[PDB]
């Protein structure tokens, strides 16, 4: 039982670190869609 | 996280201080310069009767 206790308790901690990853990523992805976002702007502007 | 902690080479150097102290736990049980657990035990059997 501690065995599995100390398991679960550095698996929370693992997770954590995991789910902070994922926010990183995802924010860095949402900054992607606005410049993309940007870039086609400029492309239907550029139609002149 | 599989990819994260590029100081894998620290955590290897600490578990190998754990086991290291491990060997040591090992050791250092000299209760009569027989020692119980590590090195060659010779099984005995404690006489009661």
């Amino acid at each position: 039982l501690s065995n599995q206790i100390s398991g679960l308790n550095v698996a929370t901690r693992n997770a954590n670190d995991g789910i902070s990853l994922a926010q990183t990523a995802e924010g860095a992805l949402q900054q992607s869609t606005n410049i993309l976002q940007r870039i086609r702007d400029l492309a239907l502007q550029s139609a002149n | 996280g599989s990819n994260s902690d590029a100081d894998r080479a620290a955590l290897q150097k600490e578990v190998a201080a754990q086991q290291a102290e491990l060997t040591r736990i090992s050791d250092t049980t000299t209760f009569g310069g027989r020692k119980l657990l590590d090195g060659s035990f010779g099984t005995t059997s404690f006489q009661v009767g």
